């Protein structure tokens, strides 16, 4: 979808809340910040 | 016209200036001193989001 | 996959493919020559004679 800057990919999966696109969707999870899964 | 201006490899006939593209827009242009054709294009953008 | 004589291959999954698509679905997926859909351009390929 685009460069997404100050969220830390992270190698799980979980049902999302906030749709970024393409499957990519970030939430707020734990030392606690924004991730992109 | 405000855009990056590169080395375009297409050739214009002699007597016409420059180009176009669909709309009306300067899409090839002619130097005045070098007589080289170059292109033209806007500099990259996009929305950002939060 | 014994179903009882029941021959499910053209539906299920094709494990093969680097795309895990039954044949039905990869025939009507070449079939609809759809456009671009959110590519990446980062603005390189966009400039040029294409
Ligand atoms: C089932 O269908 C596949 C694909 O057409 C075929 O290769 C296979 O021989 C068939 N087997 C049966 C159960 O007749």
């Amino acid at each position: 979808a685009g460069c997404l800057i100050g969220a830390e990919y992270v190698n799980n999966s979980y049902e999302c809340d906030i749709p970024i696109g393409a499957g990519i969707c970030a939430s707020y999870q734990t030392s606690q910040s924004i991730i992109a899964y | 016209g405000t855009g990056v201006l590169t080395e375009s490899n297409k050739k214009f006939l002699p007597f016409q200036q420059f180009g176009r593209d669909i709309a009306d827009t300067t899409d090839a242009v002619r130097d005045p001193q070098t007589l080289e054709i170059l292109d033209i294009t806007p500099c990259s953008f996009g929305g950002v989001s939060v | 996959k014994y179903f009882g004589g029941f021959n499910f291959s053209q539906i299920l999954p094709d494990p093969s493919k680097p795309s895990k698509r039954s044949p039905i679905e990869d025939l009507l997926f070449n079939k609809v020559t759809l456009a671009d859909a959110g590519f990446i351009k980062q603005y390189g390929d966009c400039l040029g004679d294409i």
